[PDB]
């Protein structure tokens, strides 16, 4: 349910940014199923870092890490 | 109608004096 | 514990102290206020007062502030120590 | 004779118990269009975000603090993630001569992407 | 004029007024649980029982088993119908009773349980067998905590009740006693008795209950009895909080007008333990001694009573006041300090007898009870 918590009109925001202009009303749905997995793959190996260094909180240095290894490198948070 | 050796005393007093008063009551 | 919850009322004694102390503090730093406190000395130094001396320091009160304002007649007694408040917002206009 | 319960209660009375100027459909839509691509600010409510991750990452390890710059990392990343997904999704779309994504363009845009 | 604001005084014993008192108690009542979520726990009479054996209060009173009431002898107040599915359900053949479910209110605020038949059973058969030992004079006071069930109806099970017991009790006294006065101190309304005896004159149902939007709903004022049961059902409405000298000047009035209006010949007392204060389900604010204070108003009177304790949702503090007001009845103080029993570990951090009230607000106001006073002293008049 923390799910639905992306709501519609901010996955429509999405697309406005993505240049869309006409979003089916089933694609919202299918966004969550997407987004969920692709955050619980990075967010995975965020704690899988995590729980190497032994510490129990995770850092945003953690984040970009797990982003550099699945391969999409975040600029603007360090490293 | 003069009251020497006055036992009654009256203080006159706005808003904040009566709300520092009631705090310390 | 000690007092079996019957001293709930002391929980929050730090915040109405400090509510007190800003209280007296903008008491005395605020214009046409602290000269109001300065005729409560004059009129409770000096003693033996008839009525009159009464109505004259109670429009000289009434001259240091607003007209919209309010009045307070905080009754005092000696014996007993018997603090009245009477209620006497734009009433003696 | 099939048959189904759905009261789903074995006793009524559960409560009483002891226990105008409008503009076409599109011209607003291309407005926003520019509004959010001009603009850089984070679009999905960040809180409804951070919850997102708590109850995801849940699963992974409990009690799992997590610094405030790394919500807002994942966030950065989400948005950009499905951004460029929705760019290629608008454009899967606009190769089979429409101009409105569904879901099967999205599941196949991330068939060539290879993210499948 | 008539509600006068008292501080409550201590409780004091009148040793000249020894009572024999009886004792009934089914080792087997405490075996029987509601359910897994459930407020209502037999759990609770055994606690307050393990108190008396250990307290030694024993050796000034007789320890009683009743037998337990077979289908008939529920059917005094009973229909045949509801006893003959209550003697027959179970948790495995509920689907069996569906019908039966919703007409007599059974699976749901009533959950079936495997044991419910004989729990009812001992809880009618303590509640009788007291009411019979009044009766024949073998004592002077019959303490029954099995029973208590005064929200039970002629065909219907409410408010965790199945069977009446009390109206059993109060039937086996109407044979040899002519007025039988029922006195109710649990937070809800006796409903089920007051019903039953709603429209005689030989039994008077006073009821002192918290009356809001709170269960049963029944017991406003205006609800004095019909027929010749007109002003024989007095109900005094409560609202929150109410604390030990409120209630004690609340019901040492009511209770000694109908005493000396009514004149009772037995006395039924209810001892819910859901006044307490700190109660899952109750909202009142009665200690031990405010709760215990009732029973020892009652007990100075002389009348042979009947001791029924009724609800307590939380255990300790209703195994607690059942244990101090079972004291009361032998004359006897007890000491506030809780002997070692095998459920030691309830009654912490202080581990004493006393209940403690909360400090929430007494809303109950002198108008308010002065006024519900004046019109329930009104309604006495015509008892005479
Ligand atoms: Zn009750």
């Amino acid at each position: 349910d923390n799910i639905q918590g992306i709501t519609k009109p901010a996955i429509r925001r999405l697309a406005r940014r993505g240049g869309v202009k006409r979003i089916s009303g089933l694609i919202y749905e299918e966004t969550r199923g997407v987004l969920k997995v692709f955050l619980e793959n990075v967010i995975r190996d965020a704690v899988t870092y995590t729980e190497h260094a032994k510490r129990k909180t995770v850092t945003a240095m953690d984040v970009v890490y797990a982003l550099k290894r699945q391969g999409r490198t975040l600029y603007g948070f360090g490293g | 109608g003069i009251i020497q050796n006055r036992s009654i005393f009256n203080l006159f007093a706005n808003t904040n004096i009566y709300i520092f008063f009631r705090h310390w009551t | 514990q000690a007092y079996n919850n019957k001293a709930f009322k002391l929980y929050t004694i730090d915040k109405v102290t400090q509510s007190l102390v800003k209280h007296a503090h903008t008491l005395m730093t605020d214009a046409k206020t602290a000269e109001i406190m300065a005729l409560f000395v004059k009129d409770r130094n000096a003693s033996t007062t008839s009525a009159k001396d009464q109505i004259i320091y109670r429009l000289q009160v009434r001259s240091h502030m607003s007209n919209t304002e309010n009045m307070f007649r905080i009754e005092f007694d000696k014996r007993t120590l018997h603090v009245s408040i009477q209620y006497i917002a734009l009433d003696d206009l | 004779a099939r048959t189904k319960q759905t009261a789903r209660k074995s006793t009524g009375g559960k409560a009483p118990r002891k226990q105008p100027h409008r503009y076409r459909p599109g011209t607003v839509a291309l407005r926003e269009i520019r509004r959010y691509q001009k603009s850089t600010e984070l679009l999905i409510r960040k809180l409804p975000f951070q919850r997102l991750v708590r109850e995801i990452a849940q699963d992974f390890k409990t009690d799992l603090r997590f610094q405030s710059s790394a919500v807002m990392a994942l966030q950065e990343a989400s948005e950009a993630y499905l951004v460029a997904l929705f760019e290629d999704t608008n454009l899967a779309a606009i190769h089979a001569k429409r101009v409105t994504i569904m879901p099967k363009d999205i599941q196949l845009a991330r068939r060539i992407r290879g993210e499948r | 004029m008539v509600y006068e604001a008292t501080p409550f005084d201590p409780i004091t014993v009148k040793p000249s007024d020894k009572r024999r008192v009886a004792y009934f108690y089914d080792a087997d009542v405490g075996n029987y649980a509601y359910g897994a979520g459930h407020p209502m726990k037999p759990h609770r009479i055994r606690m307050a029982h393990s108190l008396i054996m250990n307290y030694g209060l024993y050796k000034k009173m007789e320890i009683y088993r009743a037998k337990p009431a077979t289908k008939q002898e529920m059917c005094q107040f009973h229909t045949d119908e509801y006893i003959d599915f209550l003697s027959r359900v179970t948790p495995d053949n509920l689907e069996m009773f569906k019908r039966e479910s919703v007409k007599f209110n059974v699976g749901d605020d009533c959950p079936v349980f495997d044991g419910l038949y004989e729990y009812c059973s001992i809880s009618g058969g303590g509640s009788m067998e007291g009411a019979a030992r009044l009766n024949r004079g073998k004592c002077d006071v019959a303490v029954n905590y099995a029973g208590g069930l005064h929200h039970a109806k002629k065909s219907e099970a409410s408010g965790f009740c199945y069977l009446n017991d009390i109206v059993l009790g109060i039937i086996e006294l109407l044979r040899y006693h002519p007025r039988v006065l029922y006195i109710d101190i649990d937070v809800h309304h006796g409903d089920g008795v007051e019903e039953a005896f709603y429209t005689t004159d030989r039994v008077m149902t006073c009821s002192f209950h918290k009356y809001g939007e709170f269960f049963p709903g029944t017991g406003e004022l205006r609800d004095i009895g019909v027929g010749a049961g007109k002003n024989y059902a007095v109900n005094v409405p409560l609202r929150d909080g109410i604390d030990d000298a409120t209630y004690r000047s609340v019901f040492e009035p009511v209770i000694k007008k109908i005493m000396e209006w009514y004149q009772p010949s037995a006395v039924v007392l209810q001892c819910g333990g859901d006044s307490l204060s700190g109660d899952r389900l109750g909202c009142f604010n009665l200690s031990m001694e405010g709760h215990a204070n009732c029973v020892n108003y009652v007990k100075s009177f002389g009348i042979p009573m009947m001791v029924v304790g009724g609800g307590g949702y939380t255990m300790r503090n209703v195994a607690r006041t059942w244990c101090f007001e079972t004291g009361l009845l032998n004359n006897v103080v007890l000491d506030k300090d809780l002997p070692y029993n095998e459920y030691y570990e309830y009654y912490g951090p202080d581990y004493k007898l006393s209940v403690r009230p909360s400090n929430m607000f007494n809303v109950n106001t002198p108008e308010y009870l002065d006024k519900v006073m004046t019109n329930i002293f009104a309604n006495l008049e015509n008892t005479k």
